[PDB]
Order: C-alpha cells, then structure tokens, then sequence
DNA sequence: TAAGTCACATGGTGCCGAGGCCGCTCA
DNA sequence: TGAGCGGCCTCGGCACCATGTGACTTA
C-alpha cells in the first residue's frame, strides 16, 4: 500500500496535478508524525527497559508530543 | 520485411491491422524496432490500450537485440526531472509493459540498477539485474547500500520482495561482499511475496509467437531447441534462488584472447572450479577447454592436475563420499576417454576386484567411458591381467546365485568394443584376438549362458563377438594368423545347439564369413575340415532332417540322439523321427516359421489359413487333406507343392529386407546345391 | 487371484528347471564316478561335451513337448494362451538389439575417429607449445582506476537521473 | 549456537608458510595455532601414528560474536589416504574468500562432508570424552535425544524423536561396563533390543547433547566455542576411502 | 597459433585517455545541458560552472571538508539531483550541529 | 579469586487455526 | 477454456522447556 493509496485515502476524505502535490506532502507528514511517535515510543521503552512497547508507553509519549504541539 | 517499415514510415486503423499481421508473419529487424519505438514513445495520439497490445503483440525481434536498440528503449524509459521538463512523460504503464518485454526478450548493470529506483518498474527491472550479474566482481557495497535503502524506503509494494531477491541471488553468486544475510533479514520474512516473485510468467502465447518467427528466422542462428533451453534456463536462475602484464586463464574470455598471450599465459590452480561446470563472454564461457589447456600449457605427465582431479573424484564415486555419483561421472568420461595415460592409469589402479566390491555401477560406467577408447602403451601383461580382471568379476558375479547381474556380461561387451578398436588398427591385432578368444570362452560357460536360466546378455556380447570377427575376416591386407578365427568345436558346438535366433543367425554370418575367407585357402587344413563339419552338422540340424543317419550331430552320436526319441511320448506317431529336426522345428525357428507362413497367407489374400499352430510334414500332409480341392485351384501360397517348396518359400521371406534373420537363408542358399539358385 | 497363480506357477517353473538342471548333472557325474573310481578330474573338453548334451536334451524335450501342446489347437486350456504370450513377447523385441547394437557399433566408430583427431591435435599442440618463449609505479594506478571508476559511475546518475535524453557507452 | 561446516581436503597441505600472502590478501593478521595432538590414546584404539597436526586459523579483529569470530580449525595425518580436513564456524562471507584461496594457492579439491548414522553415533560417542591439563579423559554425560526424519508414503510418520535422559545414558554405560564409546556400545544396542530400532539404519537427522552440542548429518553445531580433539578425529576417519 | 607463430616469427595510456575522456565528457555535458537546464545566474553558465566543478573535483577526492555550505542557491538543484541518485552520504557533523558532510558512497570498494 | 546458587530475560522448538496460492482437475 | 477441491504452507500467536549472563554468596 504505497504513499499515493495514503492520499487517495485523504482526497476522499476531504471529498489538480498541485493540490495532488499537497496532499502527497500531507501523507509525507502525517508519515513523519507517525514515525516521530513510534521513535519515541522506543526510546520510552528502552528507558523503562522493555524489548517491545505497549499502549500506555506511546500514550504517554504522544501526549508529550501534543502538549508541545 | 520493407512492408513493417513501410507502415512504421507511414504511420509518420488498417496501418494497425497490416502491421500485426506482418509482425505475426515475418518480425521486424533492430533497426525497424528502433523506429517503432521512437514513434511509439515520442507521440500520444496512439491509444495507450492500443500502446500495450503494440508492445506485448507487435514488438517480434528477429536476431541480435543491438546496444543502439537498449540506448534508445534507455532513453525513453526516463522521467521528467527539474533538470529536464520539455520531453513528455512517457505513461507509466507503457514503461512496464515495455520492461515486461525486456523480461521477454558494467556500465549497462549500473544503468539498469539505477532505474530499479523506479517504482512501477520494480516488477520487471529485477531479473534484468539478476541476469547482468553473473561474476563475483560485479556486485560491489554500493550497490548492496542503494538496494537495501530502495528495499527498506516505504511508499514502494514490489521492493520488499524483490529486492529479497536481488539479495538473494548476490549472496549466492559471489560469496563476498561482507556478510548481507542479516540485511535479507532486516527486509521481509513472510516467505510469499518473493515466494511469487521468484516463479514469472512471460505469456507463453506470445513465446509461441516468437518461436516461430524466430525458427522462420535466421539459420543456425537461435534454432528452437536452443532457444527454449536458453528461456528455460534463464527462468531457472530465477526459480532456484531458495538455495596486469601475464592475464589468467579465467579472464580469458574469446578464441582470440589465447593467441598473442599464450606465452604470458599463468595456468591456476583452482582445479575444482574451472573442471566442474549464456550469449555474454566470461570465464565459464570457455570452460569446456581448460582440461586441454592444462595439459597444453603443462606438458603431459603422470602429475598434471586434471589427471589427480579424475582420479581423486573417481575414488570419491568409489568410496561413497559424493552425494550425487553422477554429475562429475561424465566429466571424468570425458576428459580420460581421450589422453592415453590418464585411461591406463585409471584402468591400472580401478580395474580389479577390490573397487568392483565397492561400488559395480560406477565400475561399470567407467568401463563404458574409459575401455572402449584405451589402446595400449605396453603389449606384453595386458592380456594376462584382463584375463584376471574378468575371471575376478566372472567369480564376484557368480558366487551371487542370482544370474540377474548382468556385470560380467556387460564390461564383456565393452572389451569387446575395446578389441574392436585393437583390430581397426594392423598392430597388436594378435592380442585383441587372443582376448576375445578368451572372451568367448568366458561367455560360453554354463553358470550365466544356460538354456534354462536364459541370459540374453551374454548372448548380446556373444553376437557382437561374432559381428568383430565377421567384420575381421573381410580385411585382406592384414597378415593375421588362420588359427584366431576359429574358437574350437566345443564352443561352435554349443552355440548351435542354444536356442536364440539371433545368435544362430550371427553364427550363421560366422561360417558364411570364415568360409569365402577359407577359399583362398588350402582345401585339406586342420581347420578347414573344421569348418567343413560345422556346415555339415548344422545344415544336417537345420535342413536335411537326416540326423539318424550321419556318425554324430555337434560331436554327439545319433544312438544316444535317438534314445533320447525313446521315452518321449508323441500323441502322434505318424512321423516322429523327422517332425522336430528342420528349420520348423528347432525351438528358436518353430514359430518364428509360423509367423512367416501367416504373414505369407495375408500377402497373397489366402481364403484358407493354416489352423495348425506347428509346420511339420504330418501336419502339412493333414492340411492338404482337409482342404484338397480348395488348394487344388487357388487359395493359398502359389508354387509350393510339398514341405521343402514351403520351407524354400520361408527362406524366401527371411531373405527379404525386413528381418534380422538374413544370415540363416544366406547360409541355406550358400551350401546346398539345391537352394544354389536362390541367392 | 489369477495373478497370484500365475506368479506362483513362475517361481515353481523357474525352482523346476533349476532343480532338473543340477539333477541332469549329478546323475552325469555319477554316471562317470560310478564307472570309474574316483575319475572326476575330467578336461575342459569333455565337461563342454557334458554341458552340449544337457543343451540339447533340455530342447530336444522343450521342443518335444512342445509337438504335445501345438499340434491340435484347441483354444481353450489357459495354457495355449500363455505359450502364445511368451512367443509373442519374446520374438517382438529380437530386431530392435541389433539396430541398437549397429548404431552403437556406429558411435563407437565415431569415437575412434574421434580420439584419433584429439590425439593428433594434442600432439601438434605440444609440439608448439614447446617453441613458445618462457613467460616474463602501480600505487597512482589503482588510485586513478578508482577515480575513473567513480567518475563514469557518477557520470551514468547524472545522465539517468536529470532525465538526458542521450544515454551512451562513455567510456 | 556456533555452526560448523565440514569440507575435506585432497592434500596435506602446510600452513606455517605462506599465509603471509593470506594476510596481504585480506589485509588483516591471522592468528594462526599450531598443535600436535594424539586423540587415541586409549590402548584399544590405536598405540601407534596417532598423531594428528591441528591448525587453529583465525581471523582475529574483535570479539562479539561470530560475525568476527569465524573460526577456522584444520586436522591433518600424512599417514591416510585422504590427509586433511577444515572445518569453520561463523557466518563472514571472507571465509569463502579463505576457501578460494586455500584452493589456488595449494591446488587442493575440496568437497563438503557429510554423515552417516554410524559416522554421526561415533560422533556422539567423541563429543563426550573431555580431555583435562591433568592429561586424562572425563566422559561428561548429557541427556541425549536421537531425532529421525523418516520418508513414508502419504506422510504416514513425518518424524519420531528418542529422548534418553542423562541418568539413564550413565546408567546403560555402566550396566554395559568400562567402555569409552557409551552409544554406540550400550545406547544403541538397549534402543534396538527394547524397541527393535537399529537406528544405524533408519534416518538419523539429528542426535542432540543438551547443552552441549547437536551435530546434524551436514553440520556440527556447539555450544562450546571450539571443537574437541574426538570429534576431530572421528571426522577425519570419517572421510577415509 | 600457427598464424600467431607466423606472426611472432617476423597500460596506463588507454587509462588515462578514458580519464581525460571522462573528464571532458563531464565538461562538455555540463557546460551545454545541465547549466543551461537550469539556466540560472543569469545565463552566465560557465561562472557557475566553474562552481560545479570545484564541487564535483572535491566529491571525487573525497574532501573532508565537504558540506552545505560551499553549495549555492543555484546548486541547490544540482545537490537535489545528487540526493535523488542515492550515491552520497548525508551526516551532520558531530563537532558542528547543522553543518550535513557530504560525500559519495565507496564505488570501488571489494569487501 | 574460583566456584556455586539464584532469578532473570531472551532464545527456541513444537503446535495450530487462519488463509492464501497452487496443482492439477475435470466438464 | 473455467471453476474448484485438496495438499501445502507460512503467518503468528501461544505454550513450554531451554539458555546464557549478571548479581550475589561461599571458600
């Protein structure tokens, strides 16, 4: 499922050739803010030790990432 | 042909149709594909449905694919960039398809790898860059870097797998390159995308459809089998993936590469690679010749290496150590079936009784593969030690009880062919003769050559004697002695008296042959009287029916013969001491007979078939009585009166062009006056 | 279940012609030794002459018997029909060996000529590879191979990924 | 879980000369090891040329794991008809590059190696016997499991394991006596006189040492980080013609 | 071998020419189809040229010294266009935070 | 400092339901 | 040519023993 499905995914549900460019640089960020919360859902992890993460770990980060945003 | 082009400068709906056909009937020429693609890429008015039914239907090469055909393909096969914005986006399906025709069909390796970094391309760019890669050189850590960050980048669906492929093959190509296994685990471990990644389908219709352009093209150049074993091979590259001054011999890829560095030539020692086995010259493109080249290069000696290779993987074979005893088996065949020494030395150091213990198959093979071709280098002890080799595999073959093995008979057979190659030439003829005198003594023994325990292979051996000695006795320029064509009257004797047709027939070819040799000879010898009694006991076993009255039949007397005839119940005692003595009656010729008179009788559209299932004079005088007026007038086979016109008749059918039972009518027809006239 | 009988019947026959054999030649020698006393020293010559005796007495009586069965067809014992299967089975075969032995006979002819050609080739080979003379800084080298190397590789990106429309061999 | 591939070689080949050229290629210094070991030294296995040549090379950078810890171990005997075999664990891909130059610098034939039942059980008997700096031999018993893998029509038995605990092993060996072969003397015959298995015969993938080791019918895998003397030489005799 | 008997019987210079090849096939393909793509600095394109190829001489000895700083704003295309190839290394300097050293991958390397 | 006991955290073999493609397969 | 059942088989979740190493104690 590649990157263009992603904004297919968005065009319809927001529903030319640019607005296909901005919302393919949406899917890019909400690619990076995904990416950016599971980093950090390791990084809380391997500072609590555990080898895997669960539900309350990128709880806790991704409100720590919302109170900044 | 001009009218591809003419429609391709034409087209600069019926254009469409005249080219499809055309294609479909001649294929267009490098040159005329480079025009079709220009025009087909260049251009958009062209229905992209109509694109793809062009280049999965029309695109039909009829030789050499040039470099100048892949740089113009390269070339549309582009992207627009900010560097380059006038050219129009060819459309991306139209890319696949022509890469999927590719599929179909260092620097070109970087080329074709840095448009893997195409997505759509993915699914096709990757067996064009398994097949570029086929030396340990090319892969470099560069490329492993590019192919791991495409394969790990997301927003991409083939790479994954693919690209698993892609590592895979490397990594069982050059066996370098530090280890990339856990890179192949970093990519995917679900065992099913590449799992349908590693089988492609190419549309085998319109393979069909290149094959018989193609086999309407060039010849010999690209015949069909070639072809088809060339896809097929490149299919199975992707199918197995699961599991400066001097130049070496490797890099040495053209015939013209050994001329003007034959003196600079380095020989390596790497023995096991370039002995154990594509339009691209490389080091295994002339793989085939490197065993000559060693001993070439290395003047020849009992210490090159290709002699130590044969020798240590034909011990491997021996001792059980390889897996498969029959992948270097035809390598070792073919490398010593030729170079004298290393044939003696394997015959010297494998041919006795200790390694026919360990394994008789592969013995077996290597006496096929290596005694057929040996000539000797000293005359004097082979003979001796042949004859202890084969009375060592005659006794390891007998003590078995099972007369199954059929061992003894068959290395018999190939030393015969090994006596055949002694006889071709003049020189050392006296000892090849002597060795399948020996042979034949061997081979008539009753422990394997019974006739109760049948065994056709030692009659097989036995004939192929006779053909040798057949074939020997027609040479007038060589000074033989007359002694070695004879073999004694205890093995013509009991020959005569085995019932096997073919091997009466190749007894028969025997005394034909040994007699018009005899001519020329004195007409009292001790061997032409020899020759005399064999005629006339088997003329007398086969013809005359006049066993009783001669003084013996193959050195036994009629007494006892007849003795035999008392006890030996008859349910008709009409004429009993003549019925089963003739050419319809010896157990190998009864029905044979039979078959013969019923193929007669369907010839000639007889009415009348002969319902007894035996030719005897009492049967054939019982036939003529049951039916007298119907063979009076018509109705069976013309000209024959009596019993002896119905077996010259016989003999007339056996002398056609459709037996191979020749021999026993040129024989009847040689020594009897009476059937003088039928030759 | 005919199967079965016609597999029993096979090894019946098969233990029947051995047990004759061996039994035709015990009573042969001790025909001889109860003649003599203990002569059983007999010659090459005369065992041969032994063995063509029980030859011809095996398919005397083969053949007589064979009188037996063959002359009155009555096409109903299950006998006759196994005699017409074995005659039928083991004359089809009788042409088909010596057309392979011919054409084997033929290949082997074709090696022959063959080795004599390799023999011929290796010999002159030899013979000139003897008439050959014996076989006879570098750190920039590498260094601007490695350059050259690196050059060209850029100089295939640049050409493929700006979208040039002019992709070439640039050695 | 140290891996070791089996490859034999066709010559006695020297390796205190020459690797010099090993280390020019690989641009790297090998710790080469040479040792002069007599395995048999048990009075009924053999008194006389006994002595073996045991090469220990190593591509020594760093000490993680056996992605720079690819051993190489070579035994050797001039007085055999095959003299010389390596084997080498690890996974580096410049043990191929070992191989290859092994190959054209001594011109030897090299072939992998694999087991057979009785080869395998020997193998096992040669896995226990630890020789100790006290110069005697300690037989350590673990609880051995012998794994089959038989090939049956419609896959009727894919598979059948036979677990023998570490006790009961010590205990079939004394029953049987003083031996130093324990399975193939006492294991083996009590599994074929209990269960009428000659495991000789059937299938044999795998005989397991917990703890220990599990040598395979190509593969000899260890815990430990070398490989003993035994094992060593039931190899080498493995491979004679 | 009998016609190179006959015939016998009476290197760096092609390494440096694919070098210079090389180099002015560089020369020429920048000069007339890169630049001008890009057609900055005001049509002036050997000044930036002269740019690019101090560039490109650095990337091809390997300069340590390498970064985004030396890169202008019309070479801003040309790096993209470097990136887009995935033939460079991008790492920030642990030294100077924000300053990304640029070099290209090992092409020649055998390990 | 060599050896031992300990819980601990990861390695690994075996097992099975879900589901997919394959493998002919037959009308 | 086209739907179609069955062995395969791998994903992966679970279950359980197996295992190597640090922390700690004993001598």
């Amino acid at each position: 499922m590649d990157t263009e499905a992603l904004a297919n995914y968005l065009l319809r549900q927001l529903s030319s050739s640019q607005e296909y460019n901005k919302k393919l640089l949406l899917a890019c960020g909400f690619q990076a803010i995904l990416r950016k919360i599971l980093l950090d859902a390791r990084t809380r992890a391997t500072a609590e030790g555990l080898r895997e993460v669960y539900p309350y770990h990128i709880e806790a980060a991704t409100q720590a990432f919302l109170d900044s945003q | 042909s001009l009218i591809l082009d003419d429609i391709i400068l034409s087209l600069t709906k019926t254009t469409l149709s005249l080219l499809y056909e055309k294609s479909k009937q001649y294929g267009l020429s490098s040159p005329q594909l480079q025009a079709l693609v220009r025009l087909l890429c260049e251009t958009s008015i062209i229905d992209t449905v109509t694109k793809v039914y062009i280049v999965e239907n029309c695109f039909l090469p009829d030789g050499y694919l040039t470099k100048e055909l892949l740089l113009e393909i390269i070339n549309h096969l582009g992207t627009p960039t900010v560097f380059s914005r006038y050219r129009i986006q060819t459309p991306p399906v139209l890319q696949s398809a022509l890469c999927k025709w590719l599929v179909h069909v260092n620097i070109s390796s970087s080329i074709w790898l840095h448009l893997w970094q195409f997505s759509f391309l993915q699914k096709w760019i990757t067996p064009l860059v398994i097949w570029q890669a086929t030396t340990p050189v090319d892969v470099k850590p560069w490329k492993l870097s590019i192919i791991k960050r495409c394969a790990m980048h997301p927003g991409y669906r083939d790479a994954p797998g693919s690209a698993t492929l892609i590592l895979q093959r490397f990594q069982c190509l050059v066996g370098a390159s530090s280890q990339i296994t856990e890179s192949i685990i970093t990519i995917n471990c679900n065992r099913k995308t590449l799992k349908s990644h590693r089988n492609l389908k190419l549309d085998a219709h319109f393979l069909s459809i290149l094959k018989r352009i193609l086999s309407r093209a060039h010849p010999a150049n690209f015949p069909a089998d070639t072809v088809q074993n060339t896809i097929d091979m490149y299919l199975s590259e992707i199918h197995q993936l699961g599991a400066d001054s001097t130049v070496s011999l490797w890099d040495v890829t053209s015939l013209e590469q050994l001329a003007q560095n034959w003196p600079q030539l380095h020989i390596p020692n790497d023995v096991d690679y370039m002995m154990k086995p594509r339009k691209v010259m490389s080091r295994d493109s002339l793989k085939h010749l490197y065993s000559s080249i060693i001993l070439i290069k290395n003047s020849r000696d009992e210490s090159s290496s290709p002699y130590e290779w044969c020798i240590w993987q034909l011990k491997r074979c021996f001792a059980h150590q390889i897996e498969t005893p029959q992948e270097v088996i035809p390598i070792i065949i073919s490398v010593s079936s030729m170079d004298n020494k290393l044939s003696s030395r394997i015959i010297q150091t494998f041919c006795n009784l200790k390694y026919l213990k360990l394994d008789e198959l592969t013995l077996k093979k290597v006496c096929g593969g290596i005694l057929p071709l040996w000539k000797p280098e000293l005359i004097s002890g082979t003979r001796e030690f042949f004859v202890k080799f084969m009375a060592s595999i005659f006794m390891w073959s007998t003590r078995d009880g099972h007369d199954n093995n059929c061992t003894f008979s068959e290395t018999c057979f190939y030393v015969l062919q090994m006596i055949t190659n002694w006889v071709l030439d003049d020189k050392l003829i006296a000892l090849g003769l002597t060795l399948l005198h020996d042979m034949q003594s061997l081979l008539t023994l009753d422990k394997i050559f019974n006739n109760a325990t049948s065994n056709r292979f030692s009659t097989m051996a036995f004939i192929s004697s006779l053909d040798i000695l057949t074939q020997l006795s027609k040479q007038t320029k060589s000074d033989y002695a007359i002694q070695y064509l004879i073999v004694g009257p205890d093995i013509m004797n009991k020959v005569f008296s085995s019932d096997d047709p073919l091997l009466l027939s190749a007894a028969c070819r025997y005394l034909v042959a040994t007699k018009n040799k005899l001519m020329q000879y004195p007409s009292t010898n001790k061997f032409v009287r020899m020759q005399n009694q064999y005629i006339m006991d088997l003329t007398n076993y086969l013809y005359r029916n006049k066993v009783l009255s001669s003084k013996s039949l193959f050195g036994v007397s009629p007494d006892f013969f007849k003795q035999i005839l008392e006890n030996l119940y008859i349910p008709t005692a009409d004429f009993k001491n003549a019925k089963f003595f003739t050419i319809t009656g010896i157990p190998a010729l009864s029905y044979i007979c039979i078959i013969i008179l019923r193929r007669l009788e369907t010839a000639e559209n007889t009415k009348i078939k002969f319902t007894s299932g035996i030719i005897n004079e009492e049967t054939f005088n019982n036939f003529f009585r049951v039916h007298h007026d119907e063979i009076g007038q018509h109705g069976w086979i013309k000209g024959v009166n009596n019993i002896h016109d119905l077996r010259v008749k016989i003999l007339m059918h056996l002398s056609n062009t459709a037996n191979p039972y020749r021999d026993i009518a040129a024989f009847l027809f040689t020594y009897l006056k009476s059937l003088s006239k039928y030759s | 279940s005919s199967e079965k009988q016609w597999e029993r019947i096979q090894q019946l026959e098969k233990e029947h012609v051995e047990v004759y054999r061996e039994l035709l030649i015990t009573l042969d020698r001790l025909y001889l030794i109860r003649k003599h006393n203990h002569a059983v020293i007999l010659s090459h010559t005369q065992q041969r002459l032994l063995e063509i005796r029980h030859q011809l007495q095996i398919n005397l009586e083969k053949t007589a018997l064979l009188i037996r069965l063959l002359e009155k067809p009555d096409n109903t014992n299950v006998l006759f029909t196994k005699l017409q299967n074995l005659l039928e089975e083991s004359n089809s075969l009788d042409y088909e060996l010596l057309q392979s032995l011919g054409a084997q006979s033929s290949l082997h002819k074709q090696l022959i000529e063959s080795r004599a050609e390799r023999d011929e080739l290796m010999s002159k080979l030899i013979e000139l590879s003897s008439k050959f003379p014996k076989p006879t800084t570098a750190g920039k080298q590498v260094e601007v191979e490695k350059e050259n190397e690196t050059i060209q590789e850029l100089m295939i990106a640049l050409q493929i990924h700006s979208g040039y429309t002019n992709i070439s061999y640039t050695i | 879980p140290y891996t070791w591939k089996f490859l034999g070689i066709s010559k006695q080949l020297s390796l205190e000369n020459g690797i010099a050229k090993l280390n020019q290629l690989l641009n790297l210094e090998v710790d080469l090891d040479i040792q002069t070991i007599r395995v048999p030294s048990d009075p009924d296995g053999g008194t006389a040329a006994d002595e073996y040549i045991r090469y220990e090379m190593r591509l020594d950078i760093s000490n993680l794991d056996e992605g720079t810890y690819s051993k190489f171990i070579f035994l050797g005997n001039s007085k055999m008809e095959v003299p010389m075999f390596l084997c080498y664990c690890g996974t580096d891909n410049r043990n191929e590059v070992v191989l290859q130059w092994l190959k054209a610098e001594y011109g030897v034939i090299m072939w992998p190696i694999k087991f057979e039942q009785k080869t395998m059980i020997k193998l096992a008997d040669a896995s226990i016997v630890h020789v100790t700096k006290e110069n005697i031999e300690q037989i350590t018993w673990f609880s051995s499991k012998l794994y089959f893998e038989p090939e049956t029509q419609d896959k009727n038995l894919r598979q059948f394991s036979i677990e023998i605990p570490r006790e009961s092993c010590e205990g079939l060996a004394l029953g049987y006596g003083n031996t130093m072969h324990p399975y193939n003397d006492a294991i083996v015959p009590y599994i074929y006189n209990e269960t009428g298995m000659a495991v000789e015969r059937l299938p044999l993938t795998s005989v397991i040492l917990a703890g220990h080791t599990k040598i395979m019918r190509e593969s000899i895998v260890t815990s430990t980080r070398s490989l003993r003397n035994r094992v060593l030489a039931v190899v080498l005799q493995s491979i004679q013609f | 071998l009998q016609h190179q008997m006959t015939i016998m019987d009476s290197h760096i210079r092609t390494r440096k020419a694919r070098n210079k090849e090389l180099w002015d096939s560089l020369a020429d393909f920048l000069k007339g189809y890169l630049v001008p793509n890009l057609d900055d600095n005001d049509e002036s394109i050997d000044s930036l040229t002269n740019e690019v190829m101090l560039l490109m001489k650095r990337l091809i000895e390997h300069d340590l010294n390498l970064t985004l700083n030396d890169f202008s704003s019309k070479t801003i295309p040309i790096y993209r266009l470097l990136l887009r190839a995935n033939i460079i290394t991008v790492i920030e300097g642990s030294t100077n935070p924000g300053t990304k050293y640029i070099k290209l991958i090992d092409f020649n390397e055998t390990s």
